[PDB]
């Protein structure tokens, strides 16, 4: 054990005060990042702290990222292998405690960038060239490897939670970070797509747009999941005008329902007529919309 | 009473444990405590085959706490012929030192005891001599307090050995044995007719030591001979001269005392 | 005092809240017979990190400022060096008052001992120890079990750091050994104690327990403890854990948790080892033999729920468990009754043993 506690407690003070007292010289980032890495094999709330740094070194490598594919650190590979590598071993060891809250961090840090994102670039149908633009960029695509690596770790523990907290954060953040909800529902139609309808459905309840956005999700999730988001339609409409409108909206779930609706009824006639019971205005713009 | 009974539940608790753990076993044995003697018995003889560490620490201690409290009992015995044998190993590595060093922590008064009981289960005329010898030149107290009787015992010994020559080699590692417990205390003064005999035992030794008869039935100095009944290696002496120097040296002591010589 | 209130009032960075605090410390080595409302305020936002408005939120997250102060706590606890200031801290953040601001202070000081264990800080560690003395069951379970957590969780081989810091801190060691025997039963899977948690309890049962006994016979106790107060000997919650944890093992099938039963077996033969030195020191002398000095009185019902656990299928796939099982209690009974921890005489051992299933050789053990 050559590690003194001398040496931890001189590094922990130098930090603390912000001014090396004896080097007085500023560290590089990279010095930072090491220094960080080493505490978090070690001490949890220093990891804490190192998500809060990665935080900001995010988004430096995205802006960096932007302005370089715009215009037009180094070894770009040799880092993001070390920082994913560090973090598949800290899940490895206890997924229970570290890929709930890494996964938290993660997709709030993209959230907000892309929050900020959206307004202060010429970067940003049109969700699709939304996915292919940002999908393009590398930093932010392995990124998002990362955060669907700890998802599929995550997914068979506790679905309802990480299901919970994704809709509590769009609900949250919609207009922002949807396009990766939409690639997590491509990748997973069927539960996904249902709880993405569910929330559209209870927002519009709510209201008596979260719909427009939910629509074009399901529109993206549609390829390499068509059939299932047209399932979960139909199961939906089983047991209301929330689908036609999302139908309306969504040339892709337009042709679903199209289709849907051409393979299949005197018990559902009997239940569209128990549902015309409504008021005539409601009844005649459903018919316009119709 | 039921105390037959309660043994052996003990002991059949304790083989039954071998299998998962030599400390298990050792841990119920104590835990059971009333009869704690036979429970620690048991306990060693089921640890008796273990090496671990743990194992060797909770025996020695259920054997020290029999030895504080069973006066007499054959695991003492055993144990100390179990550490002499571990102490005759090959002197090529530091573990023969650790098992003369584990074997040298027993107290004297148990070795006494054990040396004593084999001296006097020794019905062999050599063994009883060696026995003999090996007391007189253990502690020089005993050959002081003789006085005279030394030469008699030693002549009882060769007499009890059936070879009245003093050529064989047993009589020369004796003799030299006895000289080097005189040469260890030098405070043993003693009278005229002892340092005679010693000096006549001594030359007689040397004697011996210089050539042997041939009856059958980067430096260093030795010679060659022919031991009666025994391996001529197994006669372990280094340096007969200067054992008789140091005999010299312890005479002088006493009394405060071209070429090179 | 009242210039450190009105800082602390204005303004969010609490930069001045460490002079405050070396101030009240160095005033509390220098005048302990000489020594309010703003202080506990200010004691609870640096460690409870709970507000005024307890049902609002604790101060935001509270969470990366809580790293700082806690490394300002240990700074602090560092420079005092005293113990009068350390007992004073320990007391003061350890009393309990009638809500969560105890169980908090008691989870801030749990984690901040964990630091100086990570640092080996020795007045620390003592503090702390002390602290965990001065707490209840439910603190020392949950500051224990937060320790286990932290320490089996930070990476592996992670538990060579807790035995550097058992063997360079022996007050720390014992705290921990004592903490584990009132906590770690395996009564329950939730429950379940640790590989790296059982090496700790052998390490510490090796040379830790003796540190125990020699503070216990430095101070007497109380025969018996509200809650067990940390209570000082392990072997009780040792051979209790071991006793339960190979019925657990067989209840949750017998190679698949086999590092669990060596640990188990290894823990009781060092519980036991301890017990009988503190037997063999203390019988001659009549400081102990009433009911030694710790039990907790949890030793009942953590054996009840074994023997419930291992009755289910007993005597067709758990035979030799049970076996096992009643072995390990007959011997831990024997050992109560020849080390006087029973209460009157060997009535209850026999009640035990009546109830318990069918073993002969219990009862020539008593005899």
């Amino acid at each position: 054990a050559p590690l003194s506690a001398q040496e931890l407690s001189q590094e922990i003070k130098a930090f603390l005060t912000g001014v090396d007292p004896i080097l007085g010289h500023q560290l590089s980032a990279r010095e930072h990042a090491r220094c960080g890495l080493l505490l978090l094999r070690s001490l949890p709330p220093a990891r804490a702290a190192v998500l809060d740094h990665l935080r900001g070194v995010f988004d430096e490598s995205v802006r960096a990222h932007l302005a370089a594919l715009d215009e037009t650190g180094p070894g770009l590979e040799d880092v993001v292998q070390e920082v994913q590598q560090v973090l598949s071993e800290f899940i490895r060891a206890n997924p229970k405690a570290w890929a709930p809250v890494i996964s938290a961090w993660s997709i709030d840090l993209m959230g907000q960038l892309s929050s900020t994102y959206s307004g202060q670039h010429q970067r940003v149908g049109a969700l699709n060239e939304l996915l292919q633009l940002w999908m393009g960029c590398r930093a932010t695509r392995t990124l998002m490897d990362i955060y669907v690596q700890c998802l599929s770790a995550l997914i068979g523990s506790c679905p309802d939670a990480c299901v919970d907290a994704l809709l509590d954060t769009s609900v949250q953040h919609s207009p922002h970070f949807d396009w990766v909800v939409a690639h997590i529902g491509s990748s997973f139609p069927g539960t996904i797509i249902s709880r993405v309808l569910s929330c559209g459905l209870k927002d519009f309840c709510v209201h008596g747009k979260i719909a427009s956005v939910v629509g074009i999700l399901g529109h993206l999730a549609s390829r390499h999941g068509d059939s299932i988001r047209r399932e979960l339609l139909r199961m939906f409409h089983d047991s209301v005008p929330f689908l036609l409108q999302l139908a309306v909206m969504s040339p892709a779930l337009l042709g679903t329902v199209s289709g849907e609706l051409v393979d299949c009824p005197a018990v559902l006639s009997q239940l569209q007529q128990h549902l015309q019971g409504f008021p005539r205005e409601e009844l005649d713009n459903m018919l316009n919309l119709a | 009473m039921s105390a037959q009974g309660d043994c052996e539940f003990l002991v059949q608790r304790a083989r039954e444990l071998v299998p998962q753990d030599l400390w298990a076993a050792k841990a119920w044995l104590i835990t059971a405590r009333s009869l704690y003697p036979a429970d620690f018995n048991i306990q060693y003889e089921m640890y008796t085959i273990e090496r671990n560490a743990e194992r060797t620490a909770t025996a020695g201690r259920l054997l020290y706490d029999m030895f504080v409290n069973f006066p007499d009992q054959p695991v003492v015995w055993r144990e100390i012929s179990i550490i002499t044998s571990a102490l005759r190993n090959d002197s090529q590595d530091k573990q023969t030192q650790f098992l003369r060093s584990l074997f040298e922590t027993l107290p004297g008064r148990v070795q006494c005891e054990m040396l004593l009981k084999v001296t006097e289960q020794c019905f062999n005329t050599l063994e009883r001599s060696e026995m003999l010898l090996l007391l007189l030149r253990r502690f020089p107290e005993t050959v002081v307090q003789h006085g005279v009787g030394l030469g008699e015992a030693l002549l009882e010994a060769e007499t009890i050995e059936e070879q009245e020559s003093p050529v064989n080699c047993f009589r020369k590692l004796f003799v030299c044995d006895v000289l080097p417990l005189i040469i260890n205390n030098h405070d043993v003064r003693l009278p005229a007719n002892l340092l005679y005999k010693y000096l006549n035992k001594a030359a007689e030794f040397y004697i011996n030591y210089v050539t042997r008869s041939t009856q059958i039935e980067s430096k260093r100095s030795s010679q060659k001979y022919i031991i009666e009944g025994l391996t001529e290696k197994s006669s372990q002496i280094v340096d007969p001269w200067e054992r008789l120097f140091k005999i010299l040296n312890v005479v002088g002591m006493r009394c405060e005392w071209y070429g090179d010589i | 005092m009242s210039d450190i209130r009105h800082s602390l009032l204005r303004r969010d960075a609490l930069s001045a809240a460490k002079e405050v605090l070396y101030h009240l410390d160095i005033y509390f080595s220098s005048q302990l017979q000489s020594a309010d409302k703003g202080p506990v305020e200010l004691l609870e936002e640096f460690v409870f990190q709970v507000p005024k408005e307890r049902s609002a939120q604790p101060k935001r997250l509270n969470s990366l400022q809580e790293l700082q102060l806690l490394e300002i706590m240990c700074n602090y606890f560092q420079e005092q060096t005293k113990d009068s200031v350390r007992q004073i801290i320990f007391s003061s953040l350890f009393s309990p008052q009638g809500n969560k601001a105890d169980d908090s202070r008691m989870s801030l000081l749990g984690k901040l001992v964990s630091m100086a264990v990570a640092v080996c800080r020795i007045p620390v560690l003592e503090c702390a120890a002390s602290w965990l003395q001065r707490t209840p069951v439910v603190y020392c379970v949950r500051l224990a079990k937060a320790l286990v957590d932290d320490y089996c969780c930070l990476v592996p081989g992670s538990i060579q750091t807790l035995k550097q810091i058992f063997s360079a801190s022996p007050r720390f060691c014992c705290q921990f050994i004592t903490s584990v025997t009132a906590l770690y039963d395996l009564s329950s899977d939730d429950l379940i104690p640790p590989m790296d948690l059982l090496e700790m309890i052998v390490t510490w049962i090796f040379e830790d327990p003796r540190l125990i006994l020699i503070t216990f016979l430095n101070t007497p106790i109380a025969a018996n403890l509200p809650i067990g107060f940390l209570e000082l000997t392990p072997l009780v919650g040792l051979i209790r854990w071991c006793v339960k944890a190979p019925l657990a093992y067989k209840r949750k099938g017998v190679g698949m948790d086999r590092d669990s039963h060596l640990l188990y077996s290894k823990l009781h033969l060092s519980v036991l080892q301890v017990l009988m030195t503190l037997q063999l020191h203390l019988t001659e002398k009549n400081l102990y033999g009433r009911l030694g000095l710790i039990l907790f009185d949890h030793m009942v019902p953590l054996v009840e729920e074994i023997n419930r656990l291992a009755d289910e299928l007993n005597p067709l796939n758990a035979s030799q468990e049970i076996e096992l099982s009643l072995d390990r209690l007959a011997q831990a009974l024997q050992v109560a009754m020849a080390s006087g921890a029973l209460l009157c005489t060997r009535d209850d051992l026999r009640t035990l043993c009546s109830r318990l299933p069918h073993n002969n050789l219990l009862q020539l053990v008593i005899s």
